[PDB]
């Protein structure tokens, strides 16, 4: 959470629904009425970071609404599947939002199901990632499942493979 | 930056192998360097002691710093000793304590790996035992230890973990996934702990 | 019978550069991986330079004596044994230049901090001290120049930490890390306090991970992944050593 | 909304950190986008002007503390996070150029268009502060030398470009090209590092 | 002041230690020659040229921005700048400033 972290930055600027709680006068500058204000119980997308403090500050202003991302559908097809499921098409950085997603509401559940799935995914990311490829002289799997992971997974990924990858090539050489 | 990404955390293994250079081993000179009774000049160095370098006697075990007795194997005029657990008897003893106890890794000495390595490499013919056995026991071991580091992985909890009697390269090459996923999994569970 | 070690002890008991050397090696390795930028040992890097500075004097000394038997076995040895050691001492130093600029504001922060209860000279060496302090400067100015010259004095900080989200970046305490539990660095057990006597006979120490409020028992020779913060204390008295 | 500009910036940001990060092919950094960043300070300006407008206006007018707090405090936030997005991309084409001149100190000295005047002055003072602490107090050391550990002294060499003739510390190297040496890798990482000899 | 030749064999560790070790500079056997016999025709004995060929190696870098400085027109260029920064800083040279090396026509 660092503040020049690039992926927590990207992961700020993403919109969630969230009903208003005033008849708050004069915003909606790019809100489909600049000068026209915004009315009470009006549910809009707002990017996160400005969502969070939104909040918070009041009654707070915003009432936040569940994600389609965090809604009990996606709960249980992570109980369902960790492995078979493509995160990446949900979220680009899913962990992300729901680490601040819980930080922010202490919603405990989620967190355990989270850490389920993180774990489960990181024993097979582990797996295809100690695999490399020699030649007799890019295997089908592991590119389909490359294709469903999020940044984070990508770069932990790519740091492991490139640890195994300098230990082979140390060792053989 | 001044420090590289991929070495922001954890060691190359070339920087593995240079730390290893510097264990003691037990080395035959086949060089003389007593100065008799009856010039020459002394290592005197300063990240090591030059005593035993200075006082070789020919076909006389002594042990000198790991390096140095590889700079003199680039010529003849030394020969490396192997350690005892380099023997096939122990490996085969070690083989047969893995596959006793499932759940513990062996008591090897912790730079098994990289000496192995090393004195392949380039003491190939230090050997009482046939180089092609020892090569192929020394791959069963690093496969058993691995097969029993995945089984391993599957207790990944949040608080801490015990890698007991494990080697340097293995916990060398396993630092940035488990390091960074236990991150992960202490960072969750702190952010449900945020009452 | 009656041991009579005791007695063979009692007739037994009528700075070494090689220990220099393994400080030097304790230390890269705890800075290679530990989170946070671990004190400057300045009197054992002091000693190391003027190793090095008599050594390389007396190499040259050697070669010029040696341009006027053939045995230049050693002088290679001094030459590699000098190339790895200023090797080593140039990767201690810029890794602690990653760390300092990874925290500069951190470090700029404690430096004014009147409550902080240690010292930037107390952790950093004098040039360290000068490559922050230009470095800070230098990017102050560029960020000034480039984008807070254009913005308003409340949001103009350079180490605003009331934001949104805080600026100032800090060491991550909780990072985990590999350990090896040396014990106490004397070879005596029974003098260092905190090692309680665990089941088996095995000596340990005990330490409590707070947030879940756990007590772990830390086995000599075992080697453990452990939050660095807990860790922290003990690898300040050196019972512990960073693989 | 207001943070798209930002956003945008950080993707590209994001992008060439990708870029970079694959192997070591030491590539220039991608050339400064001005555009953006003179689009966000715009954004930024006009939204400077809102809020002054809003002051003043609440000043002269009846405005209650809900409105004329709310709108500033949401105009506020929305310059913390462009202001970071910013802060963002310049950090990491700084952090980048500190690794060109780490690693470039012995190398070269160079497609410069590709950096803004401040980024230009950096690197060139930066060079200097380098420099500096090289010759301070740990000049024995070669503190831009290699980070691979000094596995074995002496290697055999092949020369890519001919050089003539340069004189090295002792005796000298005659860099006729597709000849071999076999010398102390002590003394040849410099020349090594600036592309003339290849094996090792 | 003392005007003497020393020869490029000697200088040579020294001359390398400065520049290629301590800034990493490309010496040619050209250049030394003619950096020897600069140093001895302005300082005898050849002991204290470091300062000298330091002043050379940082102006070097600050202006020429390469390597090999031993080609007879990096060294000559960066003796001339020497030259003329010691002039307006008021040796080889202690003069004062001309407009007509500041002046010219295109």
């Amino acid at each position: 959470m660092g503040y020049y972290d690039i992926d927590d930055v990207l992961a700020d600027g993403t919109e969630f629904p969230c009903k208003f709680q005033y008849d708050i006068p004069g915003l909606g500058y790019l809100e489909n009425n600049p000068g026209r204000p915004i009315t009470k119980n009006t549910k809009l997308s707002l990017p996160l970071w400005l969502a969070r403090i939104l909040a918070i500050v009041g009654v707070p202003f915003v009432e936040l609404l569940p994600p389609d991302m965090f809604s009990t559908k996606v709960m249980n097809a992570i109980k369902t599947d960790p492995v078979a499921l493509d995160l990446h098409s949900i979220n680009s950085h899913f962990f992300s939002l729901a680490i601040k997603w819980i930080m922010l509401f202490s919603e405990k559940e989620l967190a355990n199901v989270v850490s389920e799935l993180l774990l489960q995914r990181a024993q097979e990311l582990n797996h295809h990632a100690s695999s490399l490829s020699i030649d007799l002289n890019t295997n089908i799997a592991t590119s389909t499942f490359l294709l469903k992971l999020e940044e984070m997974e990508k770069e932990i990924y790519k740091k492991s493979h490139e640890s195994y990858k300098d230990t082979k090539r140390w060792m053989f050489k | 930056m001044s420090l590289p990404a991929h070495l922001q955390q954890t060691f190359s293994p070339e920087e593995i192998q240079f730390i290893v250079e510097n264990e003691p081993i037990k080395i035959f000179p086949r060089i003389t360097t007593r100065q008799k009774i009856r010039n020459h000049t002394r290592w005197q160095l300063i990240t090591t002691d030059d005593k035993a370098l200075n006082n070789m006697v020919a076909m006389r075990s002594t042990e000198v710093v790991l390096w140095i007795a590889l700079l003199l194997k680039q010529q003849s005029k030394c020969s490396i000793v192997a350690p005892q657990w380099l023997t096939t008897k122990e490996l085969d003893r070690k083989i047969q304590y893995e596959k006793t106890h499932p759940d513990r890794f062996s008591e090897l000495p912790w730079n098994w790996l990289v000496l192995a390595r090393i004195l392949f490499n380039k003491a190939k013919d230090d050997f009482h035992d046939p180089i092609h056995e020892l090569r192929g026991k020394i791959q069963d071991l690093r496969e058993i230890r691995q097969i029993k580091v995945l089984k391993g992985l599957k207790y990944l909890n949040e608080s801490h973990l015990q890698l007991d009697n494990l080697s340097l390269l293995e916990i060398n090459e396993l630092r940035p996934f488990i390091t960074e996923i236990m991150d992960k999994l202490r960072e969750i569970h702190t952010a449900s702990l945020t009452a | 019978d009656i041991n009579i070690d005791d007695i063979l002890a009692e007739l037994d008991k009528e700075v070494s550069p090689q220990q220099d050397f393994s400080d030097l090696m304790k230390s890269w390795k705890n800075e290679r991986c530990s989170p946070e930028l671990l004190p400057y040992p300045h009197q054992l890097m002091k000693r190391l330079l003027n190793r090095i500075s008599m050594q390389s004097q007396l190499i040259e000394n050697i070669s010029m004596g040696f341009l006027d038997n053939e045995s230049k076995l050693p002088l290679l040895c001094m030459e590699t044994e000098l190339e790895r050691l200023k090797f080593v001492i140039r990767s201690y130093i810029r890794c602690r230049l990653s760390k300092i600029d990874k925290f500069s504001l951190y470090l700029r922060q404690l430096n004014e901090d009147e409550n902080s209860l240690i010292s930037l000279t107390d952790l950093l060496s004098k040039d360290e001290i000068k490559y922050h302090d230009t470095h800070s400067l230098i990017w102050l100015k560029l960020v000034n120049d480039s984008i807070l010259k254009y913005m308003p004095e409340e949001l103009q900080a350079i180490n605003d930490t009331e934001g949104s989200v805080n600026m100032i970046d800090e060491p991550d305490w909780n990072k985990f890390v590999f350990i090896h539990v040396n014990g106490p660095p004397d070879g005596k057990w029974n003098e260092d306090p905190l090692l309680q006597e665990n089941e088996f006979g095995k000596p340990c120490y005990t330490v409590t991970i707070p947030d879940l409020k756990e007590e772990v028992e830390l086995t000599i020779g075992s080697i453990y992944v452990m939050r660095y913060e807990v860790i922290r204390d003990l690898l300040r008295d050196d019972k512990v050593a960073l693989i | 909304m207001y943070g798209d500009l930002g956003n945008k910036l950080v993707l590209e940001a994001k992008r060439t950190k990708q870029l970079y990060a694959r192997s070591n092919q030491d590539v220039n950094l991608p050339m400064y986008h001005e555009d953006i960043i003179r689009n966000i300070l715009k954004e930024v300006s006009n939204l400077r002007k809102n809020t002054e407008y809003l002051k003043e206006q609440q000043q002269l007018g009846m405005l209650d503390d809900k409105v004329a707090k709310c709108q500033y405090f949401v105009t506020l936030l929305c310059m913390e996070r462009n202001k970071r997005c910013l802060l963002a991309y310049q950090r990491l084409r700084t952090d980048i150029l500190d690794s060109m001149a780490w690693n470039n100190n012995g190398l070269d000295l160079m497609d410069t268009n590709n950096l803004s005047h401040q980024e230009q002055e950096y690197l060139k003072e930066y060079c200097d502060l380098i420099t500096d602490l090289k010759s301070g107090d740990l000049v024995d050391i070669d503190l831009s030398g290699s980070l691979v550990p000094p596995s074995d002294v002496f290697i055999d060499v092949r020369v890519l470009k001919d050089a003539g003739e340069i004189q090295t510390e002792y005796g000298v190297f005659n860099l006729i090209k597709d000849s071999q040496f076999f010398v102390r890798q002590s003394d040849v990482e410099r020349l090594i590092q600036q592309g003339y000899l290849q094996k090792i | 002041v003392l005007p003497v030749k020393i020869q490029p064999p000697l200088l040579r560790p020294l001359a390398y230690r400065v520049l290629s070790r301590k800034y990493g500079l490309s010496i040619k056997s050209d250049g030394l020659s003619a950096l020897a016999e600069f140093v001895g025709t302005n300082i005898g004995a050849n002991w204290r040229q470091g300062p000298a060929t330091i002043k050379f190696l940082e102006q070097f870098a600050a202006v020429w921005k390469q390597q090999e400085r031993g080609l007879f027109i990096d060294q000559s260029g960066v003796k001339e700048v020497i030259q003329e920064m010691k002039e307006r800083e008021k040796p080889e040279s202690s003069k004062a400033l001309d407009w007509r090396d500041y002046f010219k026509v295109i």
